[PDB]
Parts: C-alpha cells; structure tokens; sequence
C-alpha cells in the first residue's frame, strides 16, 4: 500500500506484524519526500521487536526511518483530540513555512474502540459520540486539503472480529454497531484487507 | 372592473426559480404538477457515499450552471470525485452547524464574497445548493438551529432562485455505537416540514420511496 493510494480514512483489519512493518518500511523509504508515521495506540503495542528485525536500526539507510516514526500512547478521545490539534499545527505551519521537501503524514491509530470506551465512562454516550465525530470529520477535511506541501492520511486498525458486518457481507445476534462498524459505515472511505 | 386580473400565459410557464429534475429512479413518486415545482428535497439513505440517485440529482448542470456542494463529509470535493459543474465548500469553518449558518448567511448577503471562499470567475448561474450530511450537525437547541438553517436556505431560494437538496442518515445512525444513544431520520419537523419531497432509501435491493 503506497501513500499516494491511501484514502482519507482507511480501516485495516487485523494486520499481521510483518505486513505492518513492511508497510511502514516501504512508505518511510520514499525519496524526495519526508514521510512520517504517527503511531497512536491505547495499548502501547507498536511491534518494536519485529520492526527492528525487518528494519534494523544498525543499517544506515534506516536511521531516517526511525527518526520519522513518532510514538504516542492515547487512552481516551480527549487525548486523541489533542493529538489531532498538534498534527493540524504541524501541517498548517509546514504549509506556511513552505513559502517563508513535501511533508507526508501517516496517522495510524490502534485501539480507537478502547479510547472511545474509556471516554464514554468518564463522560457520556452523547459527549463521546460528539468528540469522535468532531475528530474524524476534522481529519477528513485535513486529509482532503488540496495543498501539495503537506498532507495527512489516516489508518485505523481494528480486529477482524469487530467488523463482522463487513465479513458477513460476503456473500449471529447483535446489539448495535461496534465502533469499527460504525466508522466503516459512516466515516471511513474504505477498508483494506 | 378595477379588480379584473388578466394574465399572459407566458406567466404560468416562466419562473425566476430553478426546479429539481428528478432522475428516472425517483419518477412516479409525486404528481406531474408536483415535480414541476420541486424546490426543496431531502434524501434519507444509509450510504456514507452518495447513492446513484443522489449522484444523478447533482452533476446535473449544463453550460454556465453550477451547483454549490457543501461537503461536510469530505466526499464530493475529493480530487478524484470533483466534477466540472460543481463548486465546493469543504472547510474546517463549515463542519458544524454554527459555521454552516455563518457561511450561508454570507452567501445570501454577499454571494461573491461567500463564493470566493469556494475558490471561484463569476460567469455562471447558481442552480442549486446541496448539503451532505445533516446528521453530522445533530435538546430544543437543535430545533432552533435547524429552524434557522431552514429559514436561511429558504431566503437563499427566494433571492438566488437555487433549489436545495439535503441528505441525512436513517435512525439507525442515531442509535449510536452499541445502541448507547438509544420520518425514518432524526431531524426536527422544524426542518422536515419545509421539504417539498422527502425520499427514503432502504436497501440487497435498494428501493427509493416517498415520505
């Protein structure tokens, strides 16, 4: 999966550790652009062990890759909203400074269903849904910006078991959509297996 | 004698307003006379992306005609999706109802200034405004905000002559994740009462039905 082919928001169900690593390697290795990975996780589970095996930090061509991966542990929607603010600042300033090389940001979020759950228990269902909505719609507008100096694309990881609506549509009792299904139906452009 | 009214026929076949042309997929829903006077259409559908019928309703221009698409969902204005007869508003200043109302009030007051925010030469006729998706704008506060929204859209139709098409999701969207939030859509009558035609799309066969 090349950056240029990514949709504004893409769901990636249960990626293997090797596939995640290769995706990161291929994209951050692109010449003539600065590609960065912001990995935002509720469980602090970036596969560091596999990544170091496939992309050894001891090899010269790999130094910049490690320098352009940013890691964050994010426990709730309020923290994710703050991270989105920071990303928009980075993008906005890059665009401005670009006339005062091109920046390509991949925002990769794992465990969004647990951030949502956490927020929901600290606030309300209504507030969590409004914060989720506000953050996703903002990331779409950000990714949709025609500007060529700086771009963002968002990838959302979910376990396949939270996307049964998708797999069974191929071709079970259920009490409403999982967060993954909700996003699949209402916020994401596509889902990549 | 003083009160006698004699009208030229050309009055009855001429209008200062644009009307919506229903595609074949939506014909047979309303009268003949009713389709002739469609100014406000609301569509309820589960699709995040626009259904084929909605696509046909838009991208219906010819020559200098343009449709203003207020793209709250960032779909229509995506580079691979843009069409020649559309003008797009896709801005962080217009993804909530307060910002939306501010923009539409400017469009009414000073179309040129509003349209400049959509990066538009002004050699064209504005035929229609589309808003996608109203469900993302969701106590008695929303009844008032939506009434204000409808009132400004109606003023815009009166002044500019554009038709108005809006979309929302069905009630199932309003149930929320795992039903934690628990017409077949959740918009106030304050808005729905103003529609000339309300259409509901229920899907493996998609069926368009009038409400």
């Amino acid at each position: 999966m090349e950056y240029e082919d990514l949709e504004l928001i893409t769901i990636w169900p249960s990626p293997t550790k090797n596939k995640l690593c290769q995706f990161i390697k291929q994209n951050l290795s692109k010449e003539h652009v600065v590609t960065q990975l912001f990995f935002i996780d509720a469980t602090s589970s970036f596969p560091l062990s596999q990544f170091q095996k496939l992309v050894p930090p001891t090899l010269p061509e790999n130094v910049r890759i490690y320098e352009n991966i940013r890691i964050n542990t994010c426990l709730d929607l309020e923290e994710l909203s703050a991270i989105t603010v920071k990303l928009l600042q980075i993008l906005s300033m890059n665009k401005i400074n670009a006339q005062r090389e091109p920046l390509k940001i991949i925002l990769y979020i794992n465990g969004l269903e647990v951030m949502f759950r956490n927020s929901q228990f600290k606030s309300s269902p209504q507030r969590s849904h409004e914060l989720l909505r506000d953050t996703l719609l903002k990331l779409r507008v950000m990714g949709n910006d025609e500007n060529e100096n700086a771009s963002i694309r968002t990838l959302l990881e979910f376990p396949k078991e939270q996307l049964l609506d998708y797999y069974l549509k191929k071709n079970r009792i259920k009490n409403g959509d999982s967060l993954a299904e909700y996003i699949w139906k209402y916020y994401a452009d596509s889902l990549f297996e | 004698l003083k009160n006698i009214r004699i009208y030229p026929l050309s009055n009855f076949i001429t209008s200062t307003k644009n009307y919506i042309n229903l595609p074949n997929e939506l014909r047979n829903l309303i009268s003949e006379e009713q389709e002739s006077k469609l100014g406000f259409l609301h569509i309820i559908e589960s699709d995040f992306k626009p259904s084929v019928a909605l696509q046909k309703l838009v991208n219906c221009t010819t020559g200098d005609e343009k449709i203003l698409i207020i793209d709250i969902v960032s779909i229509w204005s995506q580079q691979k999706q843009r069409q020649h007869g559309a003008i797009y508003m896709n801005s962080l200043s217009c993804i909530n109802i307060t910002g939306l109302i501010v923009f539409l009030e400017l469009l009414y007051d000073s179309p040129m200034d509003a349209l400049r925010r959509c990066q538009v030469n002004f050699n064209f006729q504005l035929r229609g405004i589309v808003i996608d998706n109203l469900s993302f704008l969701n106590d008695v506060i929303n009844l008032s905000k939506f009434e204000k929204l409808f009132k400004i859209l109606r003023k815009l139709r009166e002044f500019l002559g554009c038709w108005i098409i809006t979309k929302s999701f069905p009630t199932d969207f309003y149930n929320g994740i795992e039903n934690t939030l628990v017409y077949p859509t959740k918009l106030p009558d304050s808005y729905m009462k103003g529609m000339d035609l309300i259409i509901y799309r229920e899907v493996g066969r998609p069926q368009y039905r009038r409400i």
